[PDB]
């Protein structure tokens, strides 16, 4: 919950910490 | 919507709880 500008591999890895549902899939640019 | 500005991932992953499978 610190720093910002993450969405790339941070919303992803950080997702392993938020969702942690045996996997995840977010939308990435390019 | 979500993202496209600060890449967020900070005060909105409670929303990210619906990105997992």
């Amino acid at each position: 919950f610190v720093n910002q500008h993450l969405c790339g591999s941070d919303l992803v890895e950080a997702l392993y910490l938020v969702c942690g549902e045996r996997g995840f899939f977010y939308t990435k640019p390019t | 919507g979500i993202v496209e500005q600060s890449c967020t991932s900070i005060s909105s992953l409670y929303q990210l709880e619906n990105y997992c499978n």
